[PDB]
């Protein structure tokens, strides 16, 4: 199965075992399996994580502006800021999307995408 | 039509469920809490009067 | 005469209460910084680990790579702390920061300074050299948003060439509680070392190009760490 | 949301009830209070005669 | 203004009654450890919460130390004050209002349930029944009480 | 019936007669003064006890209100205003000029270092040009409010004429910072 | 508190508190500095800074001494002052201003004359 | 070391430095509590709580209260007790084991009565 490491600028933020994981880079869309070939890549600004989690679990994961990088060993995304959608702050996310300032309203995006919307 | 209204009445009445949960104690402790402001004030008001009672005689 | 003896008394009575105390909690605080040292070295290993990767399939021609023809002009971060009873620390920086703007005058540049914290941006305004910028208000406990804004404006200043020629940061290595020291250390242009013996999206040019910034910021949030570990 | 407005409807009759006990029991201990000063007074009056 | 710092008893225990004996063993140790961590009061959140009960404790047996003049309280009503501290009942109440629940309490207890100091002074002794009708009378009246910033003490 | 206490830790540091303005006292005060001398120093011993109150509080502080700071530049204006060179005595209409800039506040913008070359020239100057303001504060012992006019028209006059005296580490230990490549030297 | 009513023994314990706990903080105050203290110590040292300041007062028999002329305060208007200062009311005026001045309706004419 | 042996000069040395030390930690053990301790001087802690009790003696005058006999411990067995406690040959047993001993043959009898 695969080895996965959210790695935050500040924190080992999570770590352990899934079976695929979902995400939006700038060269499009992707999702990897246990045999995926080596690569780096960058997320967009707006992007989402989705873990589909061994023993059947799941996780969805605001990220703000990461980089993804395989190899056989083990997938680790390292992320200036990232938030879980079980702990997603739902409320203010809907007036920070409408803001002037690209990146905040991009990371107000991003966390309505670990919405579900 | 009616099956997306059933979806957004299913969130409007659990939201107003929790929120009515959430405002029920609230309006019970408001009561409450004056309540027993004006029970320490009915108190002290029969001690002080007590006091000037004292101190009168 | 006796009662200002007395007095003395019970003054030093009450600062040797206020000192015994401030030992104490500084040996606390010394275990939350490098208890936050260690939880952020894992994202700089890695960061390391996918910038010697890319760079091997890269051109290695970021501008952050390659020296100016006539530099005139280099930029430097001097740290330092937002309040006192520190002892050295204040001098111990500020004396290499002197150190090295005589050896830059002695290659032939001329430093442009920014500063960290309230005690260097009160030497450099008795001293009579201006501060191009200056953060104050976080040395306690930096957080990575500030680390951010210290090294767009350092890149930005570099990417100019109102310019610079060269970055360094000015700092303390915390080596261990007994034991640390300022280090002055060049920043950018970065020198590149060739040792012995992959899909990129969109491509490894671009990528290069958009994370040496990002590198850049993880790289000054490091010695901002080591900077509040070696305060305490 | 018929089982919260009715949790609304009896909290706020429950409220009715506890603020009545409550204001009723500090009737008994003004009682109790201004009785021992009463006492207190007569006593200084005693003493000073 | 009684240092109890430094002032000192030769006789000690023997001069004490068992109910007495029973609450103050404590007292002068938790003076002793709130006087040495005075200084931290300034940083009371960086403390460890271990330490951070001490302090708070202690604030609230020097205030409970505290008596206006020509109010002496007998044995059964000052068993009763220093239990309050000791056994940690007083650490929900800010400090700014501690005299004024030991005296409301006391008061209180006065007139609705004398059966505790009866108790106290014929025996000597605090029995775990008097000890069980004091905690339920405390209780009782911390829901009757009110903070001078008007919080709830419960 | 008063003190002046000449203290040695004053003395030394330039502050020349070395009168301890805390301590120091005379308790007949401004009764045994000229008017002009009244109206002028009235206040001036409680301001600089307040100053010096002051100074020994502030001594390590980082930053200060604006009442403060200004309470602060003109004690240190008015202690250099008062020190005094051994056989030089002023005549009471040149104290009384030389006292009015100090609580008027006319040394305020002059900065502390020249304060006594401020006083000396222009004591001098009213001297030389102005003459008639001293021989009103010393035939009648007021300043009238005329003089005080004229004395403020040539201190600002004079103002405008002023001059003040405004004024290796080892490129081996220095280190590098590097990006690392996984391929043998080109 | 018998003799004097409440107020005025409230008032004037609180006061003696305040100055009492700035006496004790001096000594530190001159060494390590007033920013060093806690938010609660430097506002206690900036109340009785003022307090010992509100003290003093221009008496009648300190013509001589100060020049201005001398002023009574009322005992209900000593209490109303102290007990605003002591609660920090006046935290927002500058030091120098109640310094020798007598009652409130004149420490508000000095504050304005600042 | 000319009076008392050589090796009792030793172990009283040792003895001392140990509990000196802890008397310097006993601080950050009251303030910050033993997991803020590093695991080299957490392991002299160990030592130092066994030996402070150790010191600890049922004497005569307490057979008035305890019953048991009061105990008399030659030189030559302290001198060892000590040599063989601060190299930390005792530390797997509780601080209950070295409470009221006395020799330390009875100290193997209490052990393996806990």
């Amino acid at each position: 199965d695969l080895n996965v490491e959210i790695v935050a600028v500040e924190r080992e933020l999570w770590s352990g075992p899934a079976t695929f994981v979902f995400t939006r880079t700038t060269a499009g869309e992707i999702g990897i399996l246990p045999r995926h070939i080596p690569l780096v890549a960058q997320l967009v600004d707006d992007a989402m994580v989705r873990v589909e989690r061994e023993g059947e679990d799941d996780l969805r994961i605001a990220v703000d502006g990461g980089f993804l990088s395989v190899t056989e060993e083990t997938v680790r995304i390292l992320v200036e800021n990232a938030q879980f959608e079980s702990e997603i702050d739902a409320d203010a996310a809907k007036e920070d999307a409408a803001s002037d300032d690209e990146r905040t309203a991009a990371w107000g995006r991003a966390r309505l995408r670990a919405l579900g919307q | 039509a009616e099956r997306e209204a059933m979806l957004a009445k299913t969130a409007a009445d659990n939201r107003k469920s929790a929120e009515q949960v959430a405002a029920a104690q609230a309006d019970y402790e408001k009561e409450m809490a004056e309540a027993r402001a004006q029970a320490s004030a009915l108190r002290d008001e029969a001690r002080a009067a007590g006091r000037s009672v004292v101190d009168e005689k | 005469t006796l009662r200002e003896l007395r007095g003395r008394i019970r003054s030093a009575g009450s600062i040797k209460k206020i000192t015994k105390a401030q030992e104490l909690i500084a040996t606390s605080r010394i275990a939350k910084a490098q208890a936050r040292v260690e939880a952020a070295r894992p994202y700089a290993a890695e960061i390391t680990n996918m910038l010697t990767e890319l760079a091997g399939a890269s051109a290695l021609d970021h501008p952050l790579l390659v020296e100016r023809k006539q530099p005139k002009r280099a930029g430097v971060l001097v740290v330092s702390s937002d309040r006192g009873l520190c002892g050295a620390y204040n001098a111990n920086v500020l004396r290499r920061a002197e150190e090295l703007f005589s050896l830059l005058r002695d290659e032939g540049k001329d430093p442009v300074l920014y500063v960290v914290g309230r005690k260097a941006l009160g030497y450099f305004s008795f001293r009579q050299r201006t501060v191009v910028e200056s953060w104050t208000g976080f040395s306690e406990r930096p957080t990575y948003e500030n680390a951010r804004e210290i090294a767009d404006t350092l890149v930005n200043a570099f990417m100019a060439g109102l310019g610079v020629d060269e970055l360094h940061i000015v700092f303390t290595e915390f080596r261990s509680m007994l034991s640390q020291t300022a280090v002055a250390r060049r920043a950018a242009p970065m020198e590149v070392e060739y040792v012995g013996e992959y899909s990129f999206e969109p491509d490894p040019e671009t990528l290069f190009d958009a994370l040496l910034p990002r590198y850049i910021a993880t790289r000054v949030y490091a010695a901002l760490l080591e900077a509040a570990a070696s305060e305490s | 949301l018929a089982d919260a407005d009715a949790m609304h409807a009896k909290a706020l009759a429950d409220a009715k009830a506890e603020s009545e006990k409550v204001t009723e029991e500090a009737k008994q201990d003004s009682e109790r209070i201004a009785a021992q000063l009463s006492e207190q007074a007569g006593s200084e009056a005693e003493r000073i005669k | 203004a009684i240092n109890v710092g430094v002032s000192v008893s030769r006789v000690g225990g023997a001069a004490q009654i068992k109910a007495m004996k029973e609450v103050a063993g404590s007292l002068r140790l938790d003076l002793s450890q709130y006087r040495e961590l005075e200084a931290f009061a300034a940083f009371a959140s960086d403390l460890d919460a271990a330490s951070k009960a001490q302090l708070d404790r202690g604030a609230r047996l020097v205030e409970l130390l505290k008596q206006p003049q020509y109010s002496p309280l007998a044995v059964e009503e000052q068993v009763v004050a220093i239990f309050l501290g000791t056994q940690g009942h007083l650490d929900s109440v800010p400090v700014e209002d501690v005299q004024r629940f030991e005296s409301e309490l006391l008061e209180h207890v006065k007139a609705s349930h004398s059966d505790i100091f009866d108790g106290i002074r014929e025996t000597k002794k605090l029995s775990e029944e008097a000890e069980e009708k004091l905690v339920s009378v405390i209780n009782e009246f911390k829901k009757g009480f009110q903070a001078s910033d008007g919080s709830s003490v419960v | 019936d008063g003190q002046c206490f000449l203290e040695s830790d004053l003395f030394n540091q330039g502050v020349r007669p070395a009168i301890n303005v805390g301590v120091s006292v005379s308790r007949v005060g401004g009764a045994a003064q000229i008017k002009a001398m009244k109206e002028v120093a009235g206040s001036l011993r409680l301001d600089l006890s307040q100053y010096r109150e002051l100074e020994a509080f502030a001594a390590f502080a980082s930053d200060l209100d604006a009442a403060s700071k200004a309470q602060l530049d003109r004690g240190a204006r008015l202690v250099e205003l008062l020190k005094q060179p051994q056989y030089s005595p002023l005549a009471v209409e040149e104290q009384v000029v030389a006292i009015f800039l100090g609580t008027q506040g006319h040394l305020d913008s002059v900065p502390v270092e020249d304060v006594q070359r401020f006083e000396s020239e222009l004591l001098e100057h009213v001297k030389a040009s102005h003459s008639d303001i001293f021989d009103g504060i010393r035939e009648t012992k007021k300043l009238s409010e005329e003089a005080e006019e004229k004395l403020v028209s040539v201190i600002n006059e004079f103002k405008k004429g002023f001059q003040a005296s405004d004024g290796a580490l080892d490129p081996e230990d220095l280190e590098k910072e590097s990006v690392k490549v996984r391929k043998p030297a080109p | 508190p018998a003799i004097v009513g409440d107020e005025h023994y409230r008032v004037a314990q609180e006061v003696i508190r305040i100055l009492q706990r700035y006496k004790d903080l001096q000594d530190i105050i001159a060494i390590l500095g007033i920013d060093e203290l806690s938010e609660e110590d430097k506002q206690l040292v900036n109340r009785a800074r003022r307090i010992e300041r509100f003290l003093s007062q221009n008496m009648m028999a300190a013509e001589q001494f100060t020049g201005q002329p001398g002023s009574t305060v009322p005992l209900k208007e000593t209490i109303e002052a102290f007990d605003k200062l002591t609660k920090g009311e006046f935290d927002h005026l500058p030091e120098q201003a109640f310094f020798l001045i007598g009652g409130l309706d004149d420490l508000a004419k000095k504050a304005e004359s600042l």
